[PDB]
RNA sequence: GUUACAGACUUAAGCAGUGGAGCAUGUUAUUUAAUUCGAUAAUCCACGACUAACCUUACCAUAUUUUGAAUAUUAUAAUAAUUAUAAUUAUUAUAUUACAGGCGUUACAUUGUUGUCUUUAGUUCGUGCUGCAAAGUUUUAGAUUAAGUUCAUAAACGAACAAAACUCCAUAUAUAUAAUUUUAAUUAUAUAUAAUUUUAUAUUAUUUAAUAUAAAGAAAGGAAUUAAGACAAAUCAUAAUGAUCCUUAUAAUAUGGGUAAUAGACGUGCUAUAAUAAAAUGAUAAUAAAAUUAUAUAAAAUAUAUUUAAUUAUAUUUAAUUAA
């Protein structure tokens, strides 16, 4: 496809006035939070 | 004027509805870049008698949008029963189609007669002077790579040639010259643009003509016309050359004109 | 009922008129493709109507044969390959052919058609230019000037009585007029 | 429930909608002009930028818009206004479109080949090869300079290294 | 919706009997009551031959039948040269053979599409239709013979899972 | 039909007059005008298209395909309400339909249709009381199919009382409605001494339940099984003693007790008539 | 005989009597079965266009949900977009739902969103889209006042908004409300009435033709042919689909907190056969050759705590 | 592991096959560093897979990546676009955590979809009525149909999802259009009409229903649609999601290898075992349809295999057309 296509990121750039909500992202964040709460969060990544 | 919303200073003397409309326009046009104005506020206050809202309340609403409205003040009414005041999806689609039809009818009625102003009689270029036919193709909405394709096509007898030179030209053409229909055509897709391709084709044609008219130590009188490609093409296609025998016909057996007396009586003109 | 419905309305209500062909000098043929009929047929009818007024002797929607792009597919996401479903797509094709018109009129027609185009319908145009055998792009500057003059004549505002105007077209005209444009070639 | 405001059709309104490929000379110039405007990123197919919005004057037509290989995301560059806007309008493009001028490359002569290689038969073979290449490259569409470079490489006048840059 | 067949039959019986009353003795009232319950030709051409188009399978046969002495020309060549199988020729003849008019009518057939036997059948079909114009009284006879019926037998398509139209791939139990 | 310019101006606006004139010039007087059967360009009704309609044409300022406006200009900046509402009459109601305690009124209306009963009486004077409110099920091949069973005594509190049962797979409100309907269909005049209690001490068997209902002195209240009490409240019995033996199946009590009232009781007057004797009530004669 | 011939030549009308056609108010254009209404000659380009359209749909869906200072999250439901690709221009369009004269003086979040689509001079969404298509784009929102006029919206709304009413089990009140959306319309009666109206119209036109009549097939003037025929009388009667006759809504998946297994729960109302096609000239037609025109089916699958579930909706529309 | 009737490719005829041979392909088993994973009674076995050289691939060996494909948060710095040498924005770079990612495990957590019962004829709701009631009647005593479609009868009367019908293909007819060089008008394509055919004479059984005969008609098929429930049937390898497990590794890239291994076994096919059947030849080129050709279709012709040349196969080189 055309890699330059409008994304949710841009929907903040174009229309700052409207406080949009990306639903899938929000859901993912909620899931992550739940995982953190119940001791099933991701282990901290090794750097070395 | 059209550019009226942009100047909030001018509109105090307008009616209230008009002022409201201008305000709404202003809000629309500069959505995120909206910045309140004193004159505009004053206008809005003046309008307040139109739609039943107090003077402090209107000002508060202007200052704070939806939050202010909330402060001034609900049940879910999603599955509230049907009051029969709105068409469904299919219905609405059918209506839209009908609107489109009506629009097109209107166009046909009042714009196409106007279009007949821009009307010119045909100015024919004679086949004697203009035998060659450069056909160009154009795909309207798309950007096809066949839009560059141009096709020159000429009857070889229509070209200004002597008989010896004509034969030589035909020989040079090879597969491009058909012999059943005395036609030579060629297309070019080599170049980027259509005009370029047409020019190239023209140049080729000119070169071919120059070669035909040479005759100096190169006649091609004793190379017969190769018609193999044409016969191959004919084989690929089908033929309906056969016809009804002319001696099998029977004009005497044909149905004669039957006498209709009432029709005859009618025809007094 | 004492209400005079003029001729244009009547014409709209009835089938579209067609002007007769004086000479068989096929100037342009326009093929209309679409994945269905109703819109396409309507569009063709509209094209014919506008062609009548622009006096173009258009012939009419000769239906060229429909295509059929078939594709079969196993219904399931996994195995059950004994059950299979077909799919098809019909490219409906209609042909218009303009027969006697001075190029400018034809261009206008085509431009008008593409302006008020319909949803489902694609379009292709084959234009035909009966030129002489020998040609010359040597006497150039004068020919360019003539072309510019012709363009100017074509796109002149006769009476500004709230007529249709285009900003891009005006810009194009301005560019054509300019000294820089004239200079280009030499 | 109101009167139909009939705006009269005009050639000017039907300008832009003129076919991109039409035989006429007059039409060709117009088409070229339209193409030049499009290249410049003039507001065709879109509402113009004027001195009303100041911050949000964005465009998507950057040097490599719908392309992958240049590493970036969507770049919202600010558009000029209708004033302070330049038009590209290059001569080579005009020559290509309005007139039907084409380059055709140059056939490599035998003398040039003799400059490098010694033997006659080998030179003749090289010349033949160059000729063969030329017609193929004319047929293909690539780019004025790039195509020429390729042709040179094929001939042996330039080495293979000049391609990989 | 509450009307039954038996009721309708009864009603018909009632009406019919009333109608049957000798027209001379009938009344105005009866007739008023009963009032409620009421409710292109082919020809030869300029040259005197009957064109007719017949079809079978993929074949199409436009056939010019004319009154001259009985000779055949299929598709611009002799009949024995075109149709090699005698069966096809016999089939073609059959419309002229059900009538006693083989030898009477010159026939100029022009076929397209399909194979030879199907083409011959389409020609035959066309000829019967052509003959029907020359004498309309024989039309019923031709129909009875089975020549005026367009043979519908159409090649069934290959269905998805099946190999051919009906031929399925082998079944297994174990 | 080629009309004059002045006539056209009288009926048509000044903008389209030129276009009309042009059409007249172009199209000759001798014109055939064929009827296109295979495609219909124009609508199925006559309309001079000079007037743009609100509903049946596109809204002018609104954006769409065939806009014929600039990308900037679209006069439509409020999207709270609907843009193109329905023309002429606001509704699209079919023939014989209307727009939207109430349940009791609906019941009464339905009864009035079905069986000619007075709706107003049903609404006001009758008062209902659910006695049993089961959920009940059937083992079908699909599965266990539950069904809400109600049993609802209704009664004007002047000796007019009726029991009714009803059933719905859908929720219990519907079942109760049905039970109420049934009760009003089955209204029944019970006899009662002094408009407060039964005549004699009755002892009646309905299926399982063995009933025993003693009469009562005035002031002594209802002292009986809860179902019986409920039925008495509706049927206007103020004073009653009694006790249920054997089965105490609520439904069968409810059915049995109304049967006992209607059947086991004999009014004094009826007894007197049968026997041919005076049958005085001593207390009444005394004047308490 | 001449008069009869003339009538035969001109004998056309709206379909639906027992020389007739299905008018543009009597059936759907088969183009309105597909969502990318396009033909291009280069099929690669067409594919690219339809991809773009699909990507824009997702973007639009994303936009549709707003927030108000983390107080209220008004989820505007939108239909699947339909993209009309004329030669000149694209036009995107969708149907949407949103849940005293005090609000003349502030712009609502939904209003702002709608304004963004086409009204923001340079900044608007249509302008930005135009770069992807190389033609002028026009987004038209269409407001629906009810949830159940469009099938997609109905299914989508239930998936997103009314979670709590069915997550453990379908609450009784909610179920009742679903059941009694429409007032149980006698669909047989309505179809029959419509047919009668069509017949009457046909008779009227025929009568007019007769009156006019008292080798060329031209009748009288237009005014006299269409004597009683007007915009006020005909169009709305002829309009085919108007009445949600019957509808079915199915909830399916893990919609039970106690139970591990799934739960198919179906609500059924009215009827899904159409009686206008049963006894008249108008015939039924099939969208994508498998969905009766009058039907419109859709589903939308929101994720729960327990896992995935969906909500089929299916309406009939006489 | 039950009665009784009715049904059809069920059986019976019949035609051609499988089962023997060799090969192809899938499966099994075993092998292997890896032979990736699933499908595996009917309802797996040229199935998922409409093409496994690399890639695709998921498997294996050896190498090497570690915020990685995203979104957001917090900072430094650099370039470009816009404005009237500063600033606003957009991006990029380096980092910074939450994480990203997972064809890992469970279709006995799910979605959607599909298979089989199934184009089978079943599956239920209002009002009335029966039963104390759960329930029953309707939804069947007969009969008939392909059929819960229908007439006879019946405490029933109507109404829905199925059935039928509308739908598509094909057919016949009519109208329109096609300057009969994009022609095939013997066509193509829009719009109609047409039949689940009708009528009458007789012969059997009771006004009708089957047979026969006749006269009227072009009138004779195929496709899609496969309900409810069930099989914890198939799919987490289309995709998505719940729970759970991996986070310098169960995530990511390259080079090669493997998926093509071979004792026996099992399906599907292909080619065969010669004269009611195989091979040479057949240019005024015997007779088709359907479909593809801008990520192309490749004509004629020259050259070699080949002393004539044709055939067949390559090469040489692209004529024509992006297409009635
Ligand atoms: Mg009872
Ligand atoms: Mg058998
Ligand atoms: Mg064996
Ligand atoms: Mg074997
Ligand atoms: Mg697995
Ligand atoms: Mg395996
Ligand atoms: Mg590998
Ligand atoms: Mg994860
Ligand atoms: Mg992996
Ligand atoms: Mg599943
Ligand atoms: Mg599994
Ligand atoms: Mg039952
Ligand atoms: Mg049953
Ligand atoms: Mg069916
Ligand atoms: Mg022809
Ligand atoms: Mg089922
Ligand atoms: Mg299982
Ligand atoms: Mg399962
Ligand atoms: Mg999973
Ligand atoms: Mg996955
Ligand atoms: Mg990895
Ligand atoms: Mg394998
Ligand atoms: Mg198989
Ligand atoms: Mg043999
Ligand atoms: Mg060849």
């Amino acid at each position: 496809g055309n890699p330059d296509i409008l994304k949710f990121r841009h929907l903040k750039t174009l229309y700052p006035d409207i406080e949009f909500v990306d639903l899938e992202e929000q859901y993912r964040l909620s899931m992550v939070e739940a995982k953190k709460r119940r001791g099933k969060g991701a282990p901290k990544k090794m750097k070395k | 004027s059209a550019d009226l919303y942009m100047h909030p200073e001018k509109w105090k003397g307008l009616p209230p509805q008009r002022i409201l409309e201008l305000y709404w326009e202003r809000m629309a046009r500069l959505g995120s870049e909206y910045k309140p104005n004193k004159d505009e506020l004053n206008a809005l206050l003046t309008t307040s008698e139109y739609s039943n809202v107090p003077v402090n309340d209107i000002k508060k609403l202007y200052h704070r949008g939806e939050q202010g409205a909330i402060d001034i003040k609900n049940r879910d009414n999603s599955l509230r029963p049907f009051m029969f005041d709105e068409l469904p999806s299919q219905a609405q689609e059918l209506v839209a189609q009908h609107r489109e039809q009506r629009f097109y009818n209107r166009l046909a009625a009042y714009e196409l007669p106007l279009l007949a102003q821009y009307r010119q009689e045909y100015k024919r270029p004679s086949p004697e002077s203009h035998p060659v036919t450069y056909r160009y193709t154009s795909y309207v909405g798309e950007e096809h790579p066949n839009s560059r394709k141009v096709v020159l096509s000429v009857k070889t007898k229509e070209l200004g040639l002597e008989e010896k030179s004509l034969h030589k030209f035909r020989i040079l053409a090879r597969s491009r010259y058909d012999h059943t229909t005395d036609i030579f055509k060629m297309s070019s897709d080599k170049f980027e643009h259509a005009s370029q391709n047409a020019r190239y084709l023209h140049d080729i044609l000119q070169r071919l003509l120059a070669e035909s008219k040479d005759l100096t130590e190169d006649d091609f009188s004793d190379v017969p016309l190769d018609t193999r490609h044409t016969i191959a093409k004919s084989l690929r296609k089908k033929k309906r050359d056969y016809e009804f025998p002319e001696h099998w016909k029977r004009p005497e057996d044909a149905p004669k004109k039957k006498f209709d007396i009432v029709d005859q009586l009618l025809s007094t003109l | 009922s004492t209400r005079p419905y003029p001729v244009n309305v009547e014409a709209v209500y009835y089938a579209p008129l067609k002007l007769p062909i004086k000479y068989g000098d096929l100037v342009a043929d326009i093929q209309l493709r679409s994945y269905d009929n109703e819109n396409l047929d309507f569009y063709s009818d509209f094209i014919l109507r506008t062609g009548y007024y622009l006096g173009i002797p258009l012939t009419g929607p000769k239906p060229l044969p429909t295509r059929r792009e078939r594709w079969t597919v196993i219904k399931s996401p996994f195995v059950h390959a004994k059950s299979k479903e077909n799919f098809e797509r019909h490219t409906h094709k209609r042909l218009i052919r303009a027969w006697d018109t001075n190029p400018e009129v034809l261009q206008m027609l085509i431009a008008y058609i593409t302006k008020h185009s319909m949803a489902g319908v694609g379009m292709k145009c084959n234009f035909f230019q009966r030129s002489e055998i020998s040609l010359d792009l040597g006497s150039d500057a004068n020919g360019l000037e003539k072309s510019l003059s012709n363009i100017d004549e074509l796109y002149s505002l006769r009476n500004d009585d709230k007529a249709q105007t285009s900003a891009v077209g005006q810009k194009v005209l301005e560019l054509l007029d300019s000294p820089d444009f004239k200079k280009h070639l030499e | 429930s109101s009167e139909y405001v009939l705006e009269e059709p005009t050639p000017l309104s039907l300008l832009e909608y003129t076919p991109q490929v039409f035989p006429t000379k007059e039409s060709r110039l117009v088409n070229f002009t339209l193409d030049s405007l499009k290249k410049s990123n003039y507001p065709i197919y879109r509402s113009p930028n004027l001195g009303i919005l100041k911050v949000h004057d964005f465009t998507l037509n950057t040097p490599n818009f719908g392309k992958y290989t240049p590493g970036s995301s969507l770049i919202f560059a600010k558009e000029p206004q209708l004033q302070n806007l330049l038009i590209e309008e290059d001569p080579e493009d005009f020559h290509r479109q309005v007139t039907g001028e084409y380059q055709l490359l140059k056939p490599y002569v035998k003398k040039d080949f003799e400059k490098l290689t010694k033997s006659k038969d080998t030179v003749s073979k090289l010349v033949q090869n160059s000729q063969v290449v030329r017609l193929s490259l004319q047929s293909v569409v690539m780019g004025s300079e790039e195509k020429k470079l390729v042709y040179d490489v094929c001939s042996g006048m330039k080495p293979i290294s000049e391609l990989q840059q | 919706t509450k009307l039954k067949p038996t009721q309708y039959t009864q009603l018909l019986y009632m009406l019919n009997k009333l109608h049957n009353i000798d027209p001379q003795l009938t009344n105005d009232e009866i007739t008023s009551e009963l009032s409620q319950y009421y409710k292109k030709i082919k020809t030869l051409d300029e040259f005197g031959r009957s064109i007719a188009v017949g079809k079978r399978k993929s074949s199409t046969a436009k056939v010019f039948v004319v009154r001259g002495t009985g000779e055949i020309l299929v598709n611009g060549r002799q009949l024995n040269d075109y149709f090699l199988k005698m069966k096809d020729r016999e089939s073609i003849m059959y419309p002229l053979q059900v009538i006693e008019s083989v030898g009477k009518y010159n026939i100029f057939a022009t076929t397209s599409g399909g194979g030879p036997t199907g083409q011959a059948e389409s020609i035959m079909h066309a000829i019967a239709k052509a003959l029907v114009v020359f004498n309309p009284l024989l039309k019923s006879r031709l129909h009875k013979a089975g020549v005026l019926t367009r043979d519908y037998r159409h090649v069934e398509r290959k269905k998805p899972g099946k190999k051919k139209a009906r031929k399925m791939p082998t079944w297994v139990k174990r | 039909q080629h009309y004059d310019e002045s006539l056209l101006s009288r009926y048509y606006p000044e903008s389209l007059l030129k276009s009309i004139k042009l059409a007249q010039q172009t199209i000759p007087e001798d014109t055939k005008f064929r009827v296109s059967r295979n495609v219909e360009f124009a609508p199925p009704y006559l309309d001079d298209f000079t007037k743009i309609h609100p509903f049946w044409d596109y809204k002018p300022g609104m954006p769409h395909l065939h806009a014929q406006e600039e990308n900037n200009n679209f006069s439509i900046f409020r999207w709270d309400q609907v843009q193109q509402p329905l023309p002429g009459e606001g509704n699209i109601l079919p023939p014989g339909v209307s727009l939207p305690k109430s349940k009791s009124a609906d019941v009464a209306a339905g009864l009035h249709k079905q069986t000619g009963v007075d709706p107003d009486y049903i609404t006001r004077k009758l008062t209902m009381k659910p006695l049993v409110m089961k959920r009940v099920s059937n083992q079908t091949g699909k599965g266990k199919i539950a069904s809400f069973y109600a049993l609802v005594v209704v009664g004007d509190k002047n000796g007019m009382v009726g029991l009714g049962e009803g059933k719905s797979r859908e929720e219990m409100s519907k079942a109760i409605f049905k039970a109420h309907w049934d009760a009003v269909r089955n209204l029944k005049e019970i006899p009662r001494y002094e408009n407060r209690t039964i005549y004699g001490d009755i002892d009646f068997r309905y299926h399982g339940v063995k009933l025993h209902l003693r009469s009562a002195k005035p002031g002594f209240g209802l002292r009986v099984n809860h179902v019986i009490f409920e039925i008495c409240e509706c049927a206007g019995i103020k004073d009653l003693s009694g006790k249920v033996y054997k089965s105490r199946n609520d439904m069968n009590i409810a059915k049995g007790t109304i049967e006992a009232f209607t059947k086991a009781q004999k009014t004094l007057d009826e007894v007197a008539l049968g026997r041919g004797k005076k049958l005085v009530d001593v207390r009444k004669v005394y004047y308490s | 005989n001449n008069m009869k011939r003339m009538l035969n030549n001109n004998n056309m009308n709206p379909a639906g009597a027992n020389g007739n056609i299905n008018n543009k108010l009597q059936h759907l254009n088969n183009m309105n079965n597909w969502n990318t209404q396009i033909y291009n000659y280069n099929k690669n380009m067409e594919i690219m266009n339809t991809m773009n359209d699909k990507l824009i749909n997702k973007l639009l869906y994303k936009m549709m949900t707003l927030k108000l200072n983390n107080m209220n999250i008004n989820k505007i439901i939108m239909s699947k977009t339909i993209n009309q690709h004329s030669l000149n221009k694209l036009n995107i369009k969708f149907y949407y739902y949103n849940n005293n004269n005090n609000n003349n003086y502030y712009m609502n979040m939904m209003n702002k969103l709608m304004n963004i689509m086409n009204n923001n001079m340079n900044n608007n969404l249509c302008n930005i889209l135009s770069y992807y298509y190389k033609k002028k784009v026009t987004i038209e929102p269409i407001k629906l006042s009810y949830i159940y006029l469009n099938s997609d919206i109905f299914s989508k709304y239930i998936s997103l908004n009314d979670m709590d009413k069915y997550n453990n089990g379908i609450l009784t009140n909610y179920q009742r409300m679903l059941n009694n959306i429409m007032p149980k319309l006698n669909d047989h009666n309505i179809s029959m009435n419509y047919i009668n109206n069509i017949n009457n119209i046909n008779n009227n036109k025929y009568n007019n033709m007769i009156n006019l009549l008292n080798n060329n097939n031209y009748i009288g003037n237009i005014n006299n042919i269409y004597n009683n025929m007007t915009i006020d009388n005909i169009p709305m009667d002829i309009l085919m689909y108007k009445y949600l006759v019957g509808w079915s809504i199915k909830f399916k998946g893990r919609l039970s907190n106690n139970n591990g297994r799934t739960s198919t729960t179906n609500l059924l109302n009215g009827t899904f056969n159409n009686k206008k096609y049963l006894w008249s000239n108008i015939n039924n037609n099939y969208k994508l050759n498998y969905i009766p025109s009058n039907h419109n089916l859709y589903n939308n699958s929101n994720i729960n705590k327990n896992g995935k579930y969906n909500i089929k909706v299916k309406l009939n529309f006489i």
